[PDB]
């Protein structure tokens, strides 16, 4: 799992899995679009 | 092209911000040593070349800087003369100036602002002050009224007692110097285990020393020596706050000796703070935006800056500010003689005290202060003051110029003292920081005030009646340990000091009894009140523990009497330097050579089988060396050490007993002994025997050998004997030596008679000991007899029974018999024949190799 | 707290190493410098400890190429012998000793290095030197029995070896010189000695005297003894001087002898800290293979977490425990480590293993360590104190006839030895044809050899200086010089020899001012390969304040003959003082490691060092010298006598005879009248004592003794003597009086075990009569009394220097040191007048005359 200490202490504050998520960053980075995506997903399961 | 990913740093670089919003600094230190540390697992990869401390978190300085020069140039002006007069005798007295040249702002600050003197609470600081700077300690100690003209000029020329000695030397100059520093290396571990007890008379509640710092003024080249670095993990491990080591860095070519001190003392676990730069180059630091200034720094090495200290401002304007645009830019506006003035940190006093008040703040770990400083600073060329024996004078000349000193050009062939009299505003500023800091450093105090209530020798009881099952001379000495520790007076003195192996000396006894000394919070005692001290592996850090309770009783008026048990082969032999240093700062304790004597430690073989440190203990002259044989002699020599050095007799003079490993009958104290045991010699039985007479001496695990050969002397040859238990073969050739040396000089006086020769008579002698032949031969021109054979464990140890040993180094009961009847064969009252059939009936190997030579 | 939040610490350390895994190292490196300039609003630093797990991960290790189920069963063999070893020895009764604990620990470690890393003594050098722990030595003597090189009666005769057919307890090359190489035991000196050793096998390559770029330095050291200075006081040298031929192997079994190392703290993070803060490169092997899974699929980080706030204190109880406790108590902490065993069995949690009994963890590191270059490395191995032991490591029960702990030890390594057979203590062997026989010979052939082994002598003959060349120093000196200007023209009569010339190690401890070595600097340089004539090729070692490491270079230059067949002559000069006294225990090893070189005491004697004082002025190194049975100590007074002592040192040493010896001579920093050798002197200089001179006297006869500075004035006095009292005498220059004592010791040794023989007469008592005898030098008084014994005069008085030193002239030193000329008259005078050849008031009016104060305090007291 691949992502930035900025990334990696946003996942932890809304409480996502890094390895639940899909990155395309540079290298499959997981950037701030892909947690937006993956948090948008999971509000839909309701 | 710029580089590659912009974002992703971005969010890197956001982070550690959000890091100290989160309480960084400290919290973001820790997070970057962790990264790092994972980074170099990865293949990746010291802080930069200023100061520790930047002029944001600078303390005003609250000295009066102008009066403080004047007083400083004084204090550098005497110095220099003192070791100037001594240089015109043309005696090779010798004498340093350049060291205290480097250094003297750093002594300067610690006396007018940092260093207490002993006191009402106590001792006050500790400094191990660097030897070299001697000269720099006697000038200031003259301009506060401690040391008189006549003394300066009698700098080291001490034999007439109106002199000086050339280094810290307590023993010379008992009410001046404290702590020996001149071997190199002893002074850094001995100020680790200085600070360590002092931390161990507080937890134990004998004394709060809270209030005192333990100072080890070290030179760069110094830390070379293995134990100056060698220790330096215990004052992190012991959380040493009290402990200071100030490095004056003025040794590595093309690296950089402060990256290596920072490297080391940082991954050690102490609080570096480096003073590299003074107040000049702030103007300069803080208007470089670019950081260029910073990388200049830091790509500098030490060979380049010993290069720019011997050239002029236009080169350093060119050769370093105009290495790049932004630092030419820095200095674009400042004059050549500007540029040439900047100067190095360890000669700014507001740098300097910034250092030692933030080390006086520092919690939980030791401070070492990295100080940059200019060799043979403001000396000009001479660094070659011998010019001043051609009479040039232009050296001198320079640093009254540089340090505007006031002496005339006339009065300067005369080399006079400079003196501050009563009622300038120097005299009055100068004492009056000393009487702030509690008077005058350094003092000592040779004796201290309390009485102590020692056990006397029938306290000991016990040990001198006779033994109901077989005992050691190791478990007898623990014995006494344990009599020592019933005394309500000096109970809580004793400092039991192990190195490492303490079931080898049946201490875990005493484990459950007193307790282990730990002071951190974690059968038997292992705490903060703990009164054993257990150093591990590690026999100088256990003899600097010694050291420093041995001498507790001058440096804090608190008497405690140490005891340090370790492997005989490693005292003497492996400590050896340290042992001289403890004579020379008059300790006052007990070194126990345990598993001694080189057949008793019989498997352990070459490295550890001792037959020798007595040889090397009897070189100390403050050091008193015993080798008993029984229980008994163990109490009345401990009693009779105790008695004389914590007794009212206070006696400056260290005692070295061995102990051993081997059981055997120990046997009750022949009334009235206790003289003899003391003195060194004793006669213990006289056996009966018509065909002849013979002497037979014996000392340690050897004598009931010895004692064995005397009934085989009496039983089968019907020779009789005169048997001697030597208690101290060193102290009856001292008393020897003093005699003689007495009758030399008093001809006309009745010949005074050695002790040894007062107990025993003509008759032939034979002596065996544990140890090598020299060990028993020392008192040969002292013995009144016309023969005296003396057998011993020369030659290098090896492992095998102590049965085969002793018959491999020729010191047991048949070679004492041979040695008896060959000396009666000699003076004919037996036949030859009789000798050489004893050689045979006890399987003696005539032409086996010599022992030293095997 | 220590910690404030490590949940943030792990996701800062796993975006780096997510970075490695996006092109990293480089692009890593750019995101490390880009955020430590970020920290401006903050602050920068160095300790840098790294989690407590394996350095080298799964992923980055190599293939093991051994045979691990074939070398698991040769192990089990050596562990069985070597504690058979110590058994048999121990039921004797005899108090021989003897470890098991120890090399239980670090059996493996040796083996992986055995099987696939010593390199022995072969054709282009001597293989690698490796530094055993002193108490693993029945582990070596095990494989050496294994391997045919020991039988079966020298393991019977373990620590029993005075009758010769025995092995020493641990590595001592005087007891077994064609076995055992460097001395360990004495904790401390061997991995300096290691350190020293790596520095002077790149001073052979770069001065290009021999090819050492294949040979390997191993210092094997425990974690307690770490504490001893020497351990770690010199371990910034290796970074220094880039020693990549160095490898510091420390077993942190998390003990000594006496409890734990550091329980309230992490040794091995105390160790790391150190030693990467030193520029070394520290390889930490902490735990087996059993760990791998649990730590990779741990993506909460607690184990690691756990596992880096775990104290050694736990670590040591919960070895003394079992299963059930290390499940509550370590992983117990956290509900995610307590989750990942929550299934696993207590004697499976049981088995997880420490990485220094991993053979593949081991490996590893030992590869990695051979790979890496321009910096030493230290191997952190984890190990269990008393490793298959059971609790009873109390195994001496079989004295009480229990074999429970020895049935344990075969059930644990599943040793072939049946129950039967058990109570018999068998050694086992591999037989010729067996698959254990052909493994454990070819791993050695492979790597050209067996480890230990020692050549006791050089094979080539060295072309030494005649004593004709040395030419000068035997004639009178046109100007005033010192024995140590003396010293420095022999180093230059042998910087001519083509033979030994680039063989001359001259070594220096900081101070070449003092000794006038400023000379030989621009002649012959300073090796100095990284930072004037200092280059590669310099040939003088400078060491700097440092005698302990200076002593340390001259062991290996001294043993070079031995370790790579190719023999240096050093020459090390120092501060007198700073000798025996200072690293006296490297010393004793330089003799246990059969030494041949030369130690200068420079600035000797009490009163000649004379303005230096207490801790400088040195007048008791000769009584500390005279301790070790192989070293030759002189103290010769004049420049011929230096000449003649050096000659025969470098003939017997580095000749045909070849002598396991070494040389001590004093050499002095005061200048005086040197005259020319008298004819036939030679063999009187190099046995001790030679008759110098008869002044004639009507009025009596005396015999006058002096070494050293004090000579001259002996024989000053002798002329005052002959001059104001009429008194004649033989004047002797004793050039060693521990010579002269140990051959007179020899000769009554000899007529004492010799009753029916013709006695024989010690040399001293056929050079000497019977008159009256004064000596004096610059020693104690011990140094010429050791002789009185052999001394064929009724009266021998000795004067001497005993008592600390003080500053002042040497005049004011020798009068206080009572040695000077006037001391000597009045000694002299005092013979006579108790044999009554002379008025008692002649001596009274002579102390009177001389200004000697008889009263004043004695100078030991002083």
């Amino acid at each position: 799992v691949h992502a930035t200490p900025l990334i990696r202490r946003l996942a932890r504050e809304f409480g996502v899995n890094l390895a639940k998520v899909k990155g395309t960053g540079r290298k499959g980075r997981i950037l701030r679009e892909d947690v937006q995506a993956y948090v948008k997903e999971a509000i839909k399961r309701a | 092209p710029n580089d590659v990913d912009p974002i992703e740093t971005r969010d890197w670089l956001q982070a550690i911000e959000s890091v100290i919003r989160e309480e960084g600094v400290e919290r973001a230190q820790y997070l970057i040593d962790q990264l790092l540390a994972e980074a170099r697992k990865g293949g990746v990869n010291i802080s930069n070349y200023i100061n520790t401390i930047p002029v944001e978190e600078q303390p005003e300085y609250p000295g009066n800087l102008e009066l403080e020069r004047r007083i400083r140039s004084a204090i550098r002006w005497n110095a220099i003369m003192t070791v100037l007069r001594a240089s015109k005798k043309d005696l090779e007295l010798g004498g340093h100036m350049a060291s205290f040249q480097s250094s003297a702002t750093i002594y300067d600050v610690c006396f007018n602002h940092f260093f207490r003197a002993r006191n009402e609470q106590d001792g006050g600081d500790l400094v191990y002050f660097q030897g070299h700077i001697s000269p720099g300690v006697y000038a200031r100690a003259f301009l506060e009224g401690r040391l008189t003209q006549e003394q300066l000029d009698n700098f080291r020329q001490e034999v007439h007692g109106n002199g000086l000695s050339s280094y810290p030397h307590p023993k010379l100059m008992p009410e001046f110097w404290q702590f020996p520093t001149v071997s190199m290396g002893l002074g850094p571990i001995g100020a680790i285990y200085q600070a360590k007890f002092l931390k161990y008379l507080e937890h134990r509640g004998l004394k709060d020393t809270s209030k005192q710092t333990v100072y080890a003024f070290l030179g760069d080249g110094e830390m070379d020596e293995p134990e100056s670095k060698g220790a330096i993990t215990i004052a992190t491990r012991e959380k040493l706050d009290n402990l200071v080591f100030v490095i004056n860095c003025n040794v590595t070519g093309n690296g950089k000796i402060i990256n290596e001190l920072e490297g080391i003392f940082e991954g050690a676990g102490w609080n570096v703070i480096k003073v590299m730069w003074g107040s000049r180059w702030d103007e300069l630091l803080r208007k470089d935006t670019s950081g260029k200034l910073i990388q200049l720094m830091n790509e500098t090495v030490d060979g380049d800056y010993q290069t720019f200290k011997s050239k002029d401002g236009a080169y350093v304007r060119e050769h370093f500010f105009g290495k790049y645009p932004e630092t030419a830019a820095l200095v674009a506006d400042w004059t050549d003689e500007q540029i040439w003035a900047l100067n190095r940190g360890g000669h700014d006093p507001k740098k300097i005290y910034a250092a030692f008040k933030k080390a006086q703040e520092t919690k939980g770990k030791a401070t070492v202060i990295l100080a940059h400083t200019i060799k043979g600073y403001g000396m000009g060329d001479a660094a070659i003051a011998h010019q001043v024996k051609k009479m040039n004078m232009d050296g001198v000349r320079h640093i009254r110029d540089r340090f505007n000193v006031p002496v005339s050009d006339a009065d300067i062939e005369k080399l006079p003292y400079i003196t501050f009299p009563e009622g300038s505003e120097e005299h009055t500023y100068l004492h009056a920081q000393r009487q702030k800091l509690h008077g005058y450093l350094p003092s000592r105090q040779p004796n201290f005030t309390e009485k102590l209530e020692l056990p006397s020798l029938q306290d000991f009881g016990a040990l001198l009646e006779e033994q109901s099952k077989e005992i050691s001379t190791t478990i007898a000495f623990v014995r006494a340990l344990n009599v020592m520790l019933k005394n309500k007076s000096i109970k809580d003195r004793l400092v039991p000091i192990i190195a490492d192996e303490a079931r080898t000396f049946g201490m875990e006894g005493l484990f459950r009894q007193i307790g282990i000394y730990s002071p951190n919070g974690q059968y038997y005692k292992e705490d903060e009140k703990g009164q054993i001290l257990q150093e591990g592996i590690n026999e100088l850090g256990a003899g600097c523990s010694w050291l420093a309770a041995a001498t507790s009783y001058s440096t804090n008026n608190l008497p405690m009497i140490p005891f340090y048990i370790y492997y005989s082969m490693f005292g003497f032999q492996r400590i050896g330097d340290l042992c001289w240093a403890a004579g020379d700062q008059q300790a006052r304790g007990f070194l126990i050579g345990g598993t001694s004597g080189r057949t008793t430690l019989n498997g352990e073989g070459l490295q550890h089988e001792d037959g020798h440190s007595h040889i090397q203990s009897l070189t100390i002259p403050n050091c008193i060396s015993y080798d008993p044989a029984y229980a008994y002699e163990v109490a009345v020599i401990m009693h009779d050490g105790l008695e004389r050095m914590y007794g009212e007799k206070q006696e400056n003079v260290y005692y070295y007993i061995t102990t051993l490993n081997e059981n055997y009958h120990m046997p009750a104290m022949p009334e009235g002994a206790e003289e003899g045991i003391r003195k060194g010699i004793y006669k213990l039985e006289t056996i009966e025997g018509s065909k002849g007479k013979v002497q037979l001496l014996g000392s340690g695990s050897i004598l009931r050998h010895v004692r064995e050969a005397a009934e085989i002397l009496a039983k089968d040859y019907g020779v009789g004997s005169d048997v001697y238990s030597v208690t101290s073969f060193t102290e009856l050739a001292r008393d020897g030596q003093d005699c003689e040396r007495w009758n030399m000089l008093h001809p006309l006086e009745t010949p005074r008679v050695p002790y040894i020769a007062q107990v025993m008579n003509d008759a032939p002698a034979v002596a065996s000991t544990d140890y090598m032949k020299l060990f028993a031969e020392q008192v040969r021109t002292y013995v009144p007899a016309d023969d005296y054979r003396v057998l011993g464990t020369d030659g290098f140890g090896r492992s095998d029974s102590r049965e085969n040993l002793r018959h491999h180094f020729e010191v047991d009961a048949s070679y004492v018999v041979v040695a008896a009847l060959g000396e009666l064969a000699k003076r004919g009252e037996i036949d030859k024949k009789v000798v050489a059939d004893a050689i045979a009936k006890f399987n003696i190997d005539a032409d086996k190799v010599n022992p030293r030579l095997a």
